[PDB]
This record gives structure tokens, C-alpha cells and sequence, in this order.
């Protein structure tokens, strides 16, 4: 899992 | 000895972040996100920096290629077999997507080697910077180079102008209204045609440059910094999804071609997973101590 870009 | 591709930022103390009146302004604009999406820019804090150097331009495709050619470096995305592209509604993994296949298998970088390189992970960016004899900017060095020695919304000042950078404001304005822009968004993802809508580095110079000479600090691609996500005060309160990445993500700055004016401000903060993740709109530039 990856938090990616935050905030989304 | 300032390298020709860098600019010297004069040392000084500056107010990092956004004043409350800017967040009040955002609350009253016609834009979607709640105030606690912007409180991570608050409160403003005094930040003292020496003279330092920062790249004029984002690292380009040509420049990254020469690094790969000379070292054999394999990027996170290539090791993982895929990377993120923005589809019709959400970010999605696209097999084969990487710096030289920006939209996945079936795409290439033909004739865009002066565009910013994308699908760069945090480690890719640090590997390149290290090979170049440089490093990533810190978040403070990035913002100071964007806003200049006094507070401004965008590098050129406080008045928006869609001609000054590569953002969705230009596209939406060109199509006449946001509804037509929304229709266009749908069509171009059915056409499946193009993907990353980057522009050559320095295309909007001088009008969109910062006071010290940096180009594309607004829009085009997101940029990694070396700074670990942190709040400017222990009492600042933001959306819980923001708190969740504090002390874990690295800060990403400058917004992208996909953003409108409010998410490309000098002080806008964004956060990225530094463990290998990347996307088709995320690049970087380098910085360096004056003597290193
Ligand atoms: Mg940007
Ligand atoms: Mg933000």
C-alpha cells in the first residue's frame, strides 16, 4: 500500500 | 562560481507559509476545498537561510536520460512494473509507465526531451541529484525561491494571470468555461490519446519566473523536496489525512499542469510517499550549498 499524493 | 543552470538565492529571513487573511480569502473564493486543507500552511514562521543555489529549471527528460545512460540507473517505477497516471476520475496504476513511457506501454518521450522528467520517485530524485553533485531543495529553500523575499501568492505577485504558467486555468479559459473543460476532460480520456500535458522548461519565462529567476515554480509538474512532512506549529489542525502523513511523507511543491490557481501558490504544501511511489506529473529540481 502507498499513501500516494496527500491530500488527495 | 554559480553554475550556469542555477541561480543564487540571497540569504535572509522570510515568513514561510500563508497568513490567515489568505485562508479567509480562499474560503470566500469559488473553490472546493475546506479551510483545513490549507491550515498546514499556518502559522507563518520566521525562517533564516544563508545564500544558497537552486536550479533555474526542473530536471528535464534529456538530463535524466544522460544520467541513466552514464550510470545504468533503474527507476523505482521500472522495478515495480508500473506507475501512476490520472484517469477519468482517479489516479490509477498504468503498467510500464515510467520516465521514458510516460503513459505506459505504447507511449514514449519522442520530441519532449526539454520537458520536465516525470515518474520520478523520491529515491530517483536523490540518486540523480547525488550524481549531479547536488541535492534536492528543502521545503524552505523551495518556497523562498518561489515567493521571493516578501510574501506573495504566486512567484510573479498577487494577481492571477493564466498566461504565466502551465496550469488548468489556461485550458479551462481556452475552452470558454469550466463545464466545457469538464466535457473536454471526458473526451480526452475516451480518445485515450495524449497523457502528460507538460510544457518545456522555461517556456513561460520571464513573465512567470520568481524574483530570483526560477522558472515553472507554478504548475507544469509537482516537485519533490527533501523535507519530511511537519506542521509549522504543534497546534496547527488540518484534515486528518494530512496529519496521517506527518513525519512520513516528503513535501511536494509547486502544483502541476492539472491544478487551478489555488493549488499552485508558492506556499501550497503537498505530500508524497517517499518509498518508491511516483506519477506522470511528478518531477524535481536540484539545489546546492554555495560551497560544496
Ligand atoms: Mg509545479
Ligand atoms: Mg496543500
Amino acid at each position: 500500500h502507498s499513501s500516494g499524493l496527500v491530500p488527495r | 562560481a554559480v553554475p550556469g543552470d542555477m541561480v543564487r538565492i540571497p540569504g535572509g529571513t522570510f515568513l514561510q507559509g500563508s497568513p490567515e487573511r489568505t485562508l479567509d480569502w480562499l474560503d470566500r473564493e469559488g473553490q472546493a476545498f475546506p479551510r483545513d486543507w490549507f491550515t498546514d500552511e499556518t502559522p507563518q514562521i520566521p525562517v533564516t537561510l544563508p545564500d544558497y543555489l537552486i536550479d533555474r529549471h526542473q530536471v528535464t527528460v534529456a538530463q535524466f536520460a544522460a544520467f541513466v545512460s552514464r550510470t545504468g540507473y533503474v527507476t523505482s517505477a521500472e522495478r515495480a512494473g508500473g506507475s501512476m497516471v490520472y484517469g477519468e476520475q482517479y489516479w490509477e496504476i498504468r503498467e510500464g509507465a515510467c520516465w521514458h513511457r510516460p503513459a505506459g506501454y505504447g507511449s514514449g518521450i519522442r520530441g519532449r526531451d526539454d520537458h520536465p522528467v516525470v515518474h520520478i520517485s523520491f529515491a530517483d530524485a536523490e540518486a540523480y541529484a547525488r550524481w549531479a553533485g547536488r541535492r534536492l531543495p528543502t521545503e524552505s529553500e523551495w518556497e523562498r525561491a518561489a515567493t521571493g523575499p516578501s510574501y506573495r501568492l504566486w512567484p510573479w505577485g498577487d494577481t492571477w494571470d493564466s498566461r504565466n504558467a502551465n496550469t488548468a486555468e489556461h485550458t479551462a479559459g481556452a475552452l470558454g468555461d469550466l463545464d466545457a473543460w469538464r466535457t473536454w476532460w471526458g473526451a480526452i480520456h475516451a480518445v485515450q490519446g495524449p497523457m502528460p500535458q507538460t510544457t518545456p522548461v522555461g517556456a513561460f519565462s520571464p513573465r512567470g519566473d520568481s524574483v530570483d529567476g526560477c522558472a515553472d515554480m507554478t504548475g507544469n509538474v509537482y516537485e519533490w523536496t527533501s523535507t519530511l512532512a511537519h506542521l509549522y506549529s504543534p497546534a496547527t489542525r488540518c484534515d486528518p489525512t494530512i496529519h496521517l502523513v506527518m513525519g512520513r511523507s516528503r513535501v511536494i511543491r509547486g502544483g502541476s499542469w492539472m491544478n487551478f490557481r489555488y493549488q499552485v501558490r508558492c506556499a501550497e504544501r503537498l505530500y508524497g510517499d517517499p518509498t518508491g511511489w511516483s506519477n506522470f506529473a511528478l518531477g524535481f529540481r536540484c539545489a546546492r550549498d554555495v560551497t560544496a
